[PDB]
RNA sequence: GUAACGGGGCUAAACCAUGCACCGAAGCUGCGGCAGCGACGCUUAUGCGUUGUUGGGUAGGGGAGCGUUCUGUAAGCCUGCGAAGGUGUGCUGUGAGGCAUGCUGGAGGUAUCAGAAGUGCGAAUGCUGACAUAAGUAACGAUAAAGCGGGUGAAAAGCCCGCUCGCCGGAAGACCAAGGGUUCCUGUCCAACGUUAAUCGGGGCAGGGUGAGUCGACCCCUAAGGCGAGGCCGAAAGGCGU
RNA sequence: CCCGGCGAGGGGAGUGAAAAAGAACCUGAAACCGUGUACGUACAAGCAGUGGGAGCACGCUUAGGCGUGUGACUGCGUACC
RNA sequence: GUUAAGCGACUAAGCGUACACGGUGGAUGCCCUGGCAGUCAGAGGCGAUGAAGGACGUGCUAAUCUGCGAUAAGCGUCGG
């Protein structure tokens, strides 16, 4: 009829505590500190699983821009001339072969350049 | 005047980083006893510098 | 090969016996006596006590040869405290804690 | 010998005081 | 403190007109997953298919669940070849959660389906215990004052002897009453107590010590005042008085 | 039996299934305080995290590479009731 | 080999995070000759033959509980 908190409080706090490894002074020492903190990271994950997208391509765009003025042209009139000439690659796979291949770089810059003039 | 904000661990380890003690890095030896004790201070059995002082 | 000796309910602070502590860790015995023995502290005696209780168990139990001993470890924990009342001004009452500590030293021939 | 033993005393206190002149008085 | 472009800087990197590109959100599209509400079919009943559409939320309304302690199923099942509890690791569910196993521990625990609640805590200048900070900081209680030699002792500024020095002296001297209740003296001990050390103590322990015809209580006598047989008053209890 | 003040506290020996059951004694959590090992830190400005990310150490692996710990530098970001 | 110019590991007085081993403290689990609420019976008073409640004593015994009262952890007699 009577019941004690005792085992049950301990699980819980043991729980939160856990999952708060790392973190400085009494952030991963004090119950009511820890709590909080572990709600904030995770306020942050939510924001950053979209943020990442954002600077990804931010990244992708500022190479490929950086590749076409090699060859002799700007980022926009590259993507346009790519676009019509109809080819649909984008931006992750422009900026892995910048990095990696120079001569099919060259060979695509010459097609958008054909197409455009 | 009281503080605001209760410090922590590593301020108080920080201000005490001050607060070692040294030892006395080297003893001498007295030339006829052999025995050791402080520059410029008589031995446990009252010799100096081979003399025997006192040694009451 | 370890031995051990220890002095319990030492009736002193254990942040005043620490400063102590650290003088002779690592240091060969012979000379860690010697550096006690200069020392004008309180805490000096008591360390001294223990070091000589560790070396005359490690003489007499395990083996001999005191010739080749080194001070492998030494720490300080806090023992209980005891709890008194002092009387301040315009009848004020205020708690007093007169504290202790544990001492602990290790010696060893490797 | 070696046992020990103790109370407590907590009158706590009794005011009555600010002798000085209000802070933002009539 | 520049201080009336966010800055650097700009004679176009300013303003007007025209045009084409590109960047840019959790908006829209593409790919995978979940749930609610309809319409239409199958089951022709639970349910199973085809689609269409919806899923920010305080006060508040509606619907489904998890875990804890007790009763039945229970003289059942698990367990000294190791139970409850404590402490790590690995899997698993949308969540509250569940499962397995290494170390510690040394005797109890309960599938499933039902029943009852002292059934879930971060805050109330909440209650009780433990432990931090300021901090090895402030202070050590009258500015009458101390120096040296010897002793004892594990250890002597403070204890015991000795010689000097200073302070009070209508008191800081000597007797009492009130109040206290062994603090008195001797031998032993130094854990705790003594605002430091202590061999010392009004501290711990064990023995010892207070002798009255004349001193004082008791005793005889009464003051202020108290109580008061009978008595006089008053719902009771009681009031006042010889 | 040994160190120590004919101390307090220890170290052996012995009893016991167990002494990390030694009387300050079943089990012994948390805050709080230490010793040891790996990595980072003395030209750097703010709720101390989150997204990206070299280098180092250890373990496995048949290279491939994984796993664990730490985390230089960098985008965003003013606790709870 | 010497000059220049450029670039640059190794320090830890102390501090942080992770792990290993400890100290302090007394939660948790498991216990119970202690309590709480009842049902069925019993008894519903003791005292001038001195009560309820106490003080002081009493042992081989310093003390304190439990008994007992100068016949003082007890005296007689009838039963077990």
């Amino acid at each position: 009829a009577r019941v004690k908190r005792g085992v049950i409080a301990r699980a819980r706090h043991k729980k939160i505590l856990k999952q708060a490894k790392g973190y400085y002074g009494a952030r991963s020492r004090v119950y009511r500190v820890a709590f909080q903190a572990v709600i904030k990271a995770g306020q942050y994950a939510y924001r950053d699983r979209r943020q990442r997208k954002r600077q990804f391509r931010q990244l992708w765009i500022a190479r490929i821009n950086a590749a076409a003025r090699q060859n002799g042209i700007s980022y926009s009139k590259f993507i346009n001339g790519l676009k019509k000439a109809s080819v649909e690659i984008d931006r992750k796979i422009l900026a892995d072969i910048a990095v990696f291949d120079k001569v099919a770089f060259t060979a695509l810059v010459e097609k958008a350049k054909a197409a455009l003039a | 005047a009281v503080q605001q904000n209760k410090p922590t661990r590593s301020k108080r380890g920080m201000r005490r980083s001050h607060d070692a003690l040294t030892a006395v890095t080297s003893l001498s030896v007295d030339k006829t006893s052999g025995e050791k004790h402080l520059r410029h201070h008589i031995t446990a059995d009252g010799y100096y510098r081979g003399r025997k002082v006192i040694a009451k | 090969m370890e031995t051990i000796a220890k002095h319990r309910h030492a009736r002193s602070s254990a942040q005043k016996v620490r400063l102590v502590a650290d003088l002779i860790r690592g240091k060969k015995v012979s000379q860690a006596l010697d550096i006690l023995t200069y020392t004008n502290k309180k805490a000096a005696v008591l360390v001294k006590k223990v070091l000589e209780s560790a070396i005359a168990n490690a003489e007499h139990n395990d083996g001999a040869d005191i010739d080749d001993l080194k001070v492998t470890k030494i720490f300080v924990d806090e023992g209980p405290s005891m709890k008194r009342i002092m009387p301040r001004a315009k009848g004020r009452a205020d708690r007093i804690l007169k504290r202790t500590s544990h001492i602990t030293v290790v010696v060893s021939d490797r | 010998v070696a046992v020990t033993v103790y109370e407590a005393w907590r009158q706590l206190g009794y005011k009555g005081s600010w002798w000085w002149p209000r802070i933002r008085g009539p």
